[PDB]
This record gives structure tokens, sequence and C-alpha cells, in this order.
């Protein structure tokens, strides 16, 4: 899950004056700067908060399959913190399931990205 | 032609927009009712947490 | 006309669905929240008495 998280910060920081004052960008330059301030705030984590492994593998692949590329900036710290609750209460089972099998070579299986994928669109369509 | 099935698709929209919203209270009771169960058993598992590490 | 109000009243109400969805959601987890916060104060104060009766 981390590898492309890795590289777009990489790249992201890589682009760094471009977002901040230069208006004349396309939306490749532009894309870039949107999803890498995705994934900073993402990584942007209060104090005595841990969060569990399979807590941050649902979390990075929500992020990483741009099922949260619509969240605007300032609200990710937040639902990010709203999908962990959703993903507590509303469904443990998926929780279990991914940290059952995340020793396997191909993480995401079929069994774990359905349950997964559909938790977040759950949590897409039910919140906001 | 074009009168009688825009009217026909009004009602009938109406009528799967309510099969669907049944389905999404369903979907939204359901939820419900998990979510206060294992939170009264997350509840129920930390006082026992709490009275073992208290033994 | 009959085109574009089907259209409007489909969105409307199924986003009415979903938000009296949300707050059935919203209303059972501020039961479950509220039971959880007594079950915790109850457990807590079972420990205090316990480790009074240790001491």
């Amino acid at each position: 899950v981390a590898g492309k998280l890795k590289g777009e910060l990489a790249q992201f920081r890589d682009l760094a004056a471009f977002a901040q004052f230069a208006s004349d960008l396309d939306a490749t330059t532009k894309a870039q700067i949107e999803r890498g301030q995705r994934l900073q705030e993402l990584l942007k984590q209060p104090q005595y908060q841990p969060l569990p492994v399979e807590d941050q593998v649902a979390v990075l692949y929500a992020a990483t399959n741009n099922y949260l590329d619509d969240v605007p900036v300032p609200l990710i710290t937040k639902w990010r913190d709203d999908f962990l609750a959703f993903l507590r209460t509303a469904h443990p089972e998926v929780r279990k399931l991914i940290y059952d099998n995340r020793l396997d070579r191909k993480f995401p299986t079929p069994e774990v990205k359905e349950a997964l994928e559909a938790a977040i669109k759950e949590f897409k369509a039910t919140s906001n | 032609e074009q009168l009688a099935n825009a009217r026909r698709d009004y009602e009938a929209e109406i009528a799967r927009a309510r099969q669907e919203a049944a389905k999404i209270v369903a979907q939204a009771q359901e939820r419900a009712k998990q979510q206060e169960a294992e939170i009264i058993a997350q509840a129920r598992r930390e006082a026992e947490r709490l009275k073992e590490e208290a033994r």
C-alpha cells in the first residue's frame, strides 16, 4: 500500500513552488499537488492516538485508490477519523479480515478488496 | 407518446425512489443495530479489562 | 418540465431519505455512546472500590 504513497509524496515535494503561487498549471501538475496535499493531511495525527496496522492499511488504501479525491483538503483529518470510527463500529469484520491476511504476498486479495472497497463506498455514500 | 412516457416515468421513478429509500433505511437500521450492539459489547470488554488490570 | 421536475423530485427525496438515515444512525450512536459512558463509569467505580478493599 505504501509504495504509491511514497512516490506521490516525493513528486509533490518536487512540485513545491507551483502549488503555492503558480496559477498557470494544467491538471497534471495540479493533480499531483492535490494528491500530495491529500496524503500530507492524511499523515497529520494527534498525540496519544496510535493507529494499529489494519487501520493504517485501510486508510492508505482509501487514499491511494482515488477514493478520497473528492474530499476537500482541510477536512481530510476528520474524514480519516470518521472512517476509522465507522470501521470500529459499522464493520469490525473488515478490520479482522485485514489483520488476518496482512502477511500474504499479494495483500489486495479479492476477499479483502471486496468488503473493504465496499466499506469505503458505504462510508462515502452515507457521510457527505 | 413523449408526454405519456414522461408521466409514466415520473411516477415510476418516484416508486423506484421509494424502493431504494426503503433499502437505504433498512441499511441504516442494520448499521445502527450493529453499531450499538458492539458498542455495548466493547463497553463490556473494556469493563472486563478494567477488572483484570485492577486484579 | 416533467423531465426536469422528475429529476429534481428523485434527487431531492433521495437526499431526504439519506438525511433521515443520518439522523437514525446519529441517535442510535448517541444512545450507544451514553450507555457506554455509564458502563465505563461503573467499571471504574468498581475498580476503585476493589482497590480500596485491596489496600
